[PDB]
């Protein structure tokens, strides 16, 4: 309640855990809690002996397949949210007919609980933007709550961010909040930690950070940088963790198409070592690391397949402050990776390290970086007095 | 051209060891199911900058303790170099005879 956090645990405890906060929860002067019905919470028998209020479907999507190994299991098991609704008169529905399924989420069980639904493409949705527009440091939303039309502006940027909007305003209205309290809920939060967490210091290059722990994840934030298209793209590319090396081909895939220059860092390499992580990097898309053997001072200049630039890089300090060094003047500066990780692992390393606080501090020290900074491109950076 | 018509005679294949070099996506993601970089943790794929007095590239496949030197994509090299020999007898005085002509400054 208010502003503690009790410490996280595990990805999911068994119900005694559970239990053992809900009673903290109720006797602490808390009156309500926001659960996460994650796969696993749901599939290890514990929706049984919990009532549900509201149930709200934001967003579907097919990942983690070799657990759901068909699509009708996948539909069922996420369904079970639903299907524990029993009383239609003090229990609602928050469902999203954007998606194609949403009557078929609703059928499996109670359908008499009442839908309320969230879309913004599809405008036939009982709250809709009307008006929708997305910047790098604006966003403005007409919004056409049950209640009304409605101004919201903030600088909260992503599209899936109007819809996550959207979807809490749907959920106000099925407990009929007015629409100020669901403003001042929304305007409550500034920064959600450690996800598309904006710093703006003083500077006009947006830094944002995820979670990224799926190369989906940096496509999806790639699509948006493109629907929000900034004058030059800079991603940093973190690294996997273990021997997942499918990833990184296609991670640099669509870091290298949807970024004029790219950057990479060492940010999860507790396997092996290092060098061989960014070896790793390159692996399935088509362009070969044979080069970076024979650089001689010859190949610091190159322009990968799209004409774009190349990258190399490990010591994450130096990476993260060049990558917010690099910002000239409304630019696009991902440093993202790993998100609300507050430390840094390097095979065998354990020690303090934020992305955020190096952010800031770099966005500082770039009043130092105004005294130089000639032969800013691609490579090399931040000495002068040498030509 | 010489050699591999002489294998051809009575030899058994090349050498896959012989056979080892460094659009379509050169950079495979098919190949690397089949060399270590794989579902198979033992990433016998190479690595570079590795120090040591040892071989980062494989030369074959260790040895000629020497360098290998580059032939230029199989082009200019050793066709403008045996030119050299024609360019020897002119740029050489003894070697020539000629006749008389022009003294010694025809050639």
């Amino acid at each position: 309640h208010g502003d503690n956090k009790l410490d996280f645990p595990e990805a999911n405890p068994d119900a005694v855990l559970v239990q053992k906060l809900m009673a903290k929860m109720l006797h602490n002067g808390t009156e309500a809690v926001v659960m996460e019905a994650s796969s696993n919470e749901l599939t290890h028998t514990r929706c049984e002996e919990i009532d549900f209020d509201i149930a709200v479907f934001t967003n579907l999507s097919r990942d983690n397949s070799h657990f759901q190994g068909n699509e009708e299991e996948f539909r069922v098991a996420q369904a079970k949210l639903f299907s524990r609704m029993v009383d239609p008169d003090r229990h609602r529905k928050i469902v999203n007919v954007d998606d194609p399924n949403a009557p078929f989420f609703i059928a499996q069980g109670n359908p008499n609980v009442p839908v309320l639904t969230f879309a913004l493409e599809n405008k036939d949705a009982d709250v809709h933007p009307l008006k929708f527009e997305l910047s790098l440091f604006e966003t403005t939303v007409l919004v056409n709550t049950p209640q009304g039309i409605l101004e919201i502006s903030s600088g909260l940027l992503g599209r899936h961010n109007i819809y996550n909007i959207l979807a809490a305003v749907t959920v106000g209205i099925a407990v009929g909040a007015p629409l100020e309290d669901i403003v001042r809920g929304i305007e409550e939060v500034d920064a959600v930690p450690g996800r598309c967490e904006v710093i703006d210091e003083e500077q006009a290059f947006g830094v944002i950070v995820d979670h990224a722990r799926t190369p989906d994840a940096l496509s999806r934030l790639l699509d948006s940088v493109r629907e929000l298209q900034p004058r030059r793209i800079i991603t940093v590319i973190g690294s996997c963790g273990e021997k997942e090396r499918g990833k990184r081909p296609m991670l640099a895939k669509v870091a290298t198409d949807k970024s004029d220059v790219t950057m990479l860092t060492s940010d999860n390499q507790g396997s092996e070592d290092p060098l061989d992580i960014l070896d790793d990097m390159l692996a399935g898309i088509g362009w070969t690391m044979q080069d970076y053997l024979k650089h001689g001072e010859n190949d610091y200049y190159p322009p990968l397949p799209n004409g774009h630039r190349l990258f190399l890089h490990d010591i994450r300090r130096v990476a993260v402050r060049c990558a917010v060094a690099m910002g000239e003047e409304g630019d696009m500066v991902v440093v993202a990776g790993k998100g609300h990780e507050a430390y840094q692992v390097d095979g065998d390393k354990k020690e303090f390290f934020d992305d955020r606080e190096e952010c800031r501090e770099a966005l500082q020290y770039v009043d130092e970086l105004h005294q130089a900074g000639i032969d800013t491109s691609e490579f090399p950076w931040r000495l002068p007095e040498s030509h | 051209l010489d050699a591999l018509e002489t294998m051809a005679k009575d030899n058994q294949p090349i050498p896959p060891r012989a056979m080892i070099l460094s659009g379509y996506e050169v950079d495979y993601m098919a190949r690397y199911i089949s060399e270590g970089g794989l579902t198979g943790e033992r990433k016998r794929w190479v690595p570079r900058r590795g120090k040591t007095p040892l071989d980062p590239d494989v030369e074959g496949f260790i040895y000629s303790n020497p360098v290998e030197t580059s032939f230029k994509q199989r082009c200019l090299e050793e066709w403008k170099i045996r030119h050299r020999k024609l360019l020897r007898h002119l740029r050489n005085e003894g070697p020539a005879v000629l006749g008389a002509n022009a003294s010694e400054s025809d050639y």
